[PDB]
């Protein structure tokens, strides 16, 4: 049994591998825009008295 | 000695017993060997704030 030790522990290191991926995020951007940006007008002749 | 106990114990527990702790072991064997596996997203956010009109 020495022998099946020894065979045990070749075969077990030899044995494992593998590989995996991972992905760790979480999207938090934050677009604050507040008072600025146009819209828009069209023409008309106007005029105050 | 672990040897010993199992041949001693194989003996008493028979044929049978030789057996299906033969297969135990092939079964270890092929575990360690053969573990693999891999799991994954797609990751995209994106959520719904929906607003009614007022």
């Amino acid at each position: 049994l020495r022998k099946i030790r020894a065979a045990q522990n070749i075969s077990k290191t030899i044995a494992t591998s593998q590989n995996r991926i991972y992905l760790t995020a979480d999207n938090l951007v934050l677009n604050l825009q507040d008072e600025s940006f146009t819209r828009g007008s069209d023409s008309l002749i106007k005029g105050k008295k | 000695k672990a040897a010993e106990l199992i041949a001693n114990s194989l003996a008493t527990a028979g044929d049978g017993l030789i057996e299906l702790r033969k297969l135990e072991a092939a079964e270890d064997i092929a575990y360690q060997l053969s573990r693999s596996r891999n799991i994954t997203y797609l990751p995209a956010g994106q959520s719904v704030l929906l607003q009614l009109p007022q």
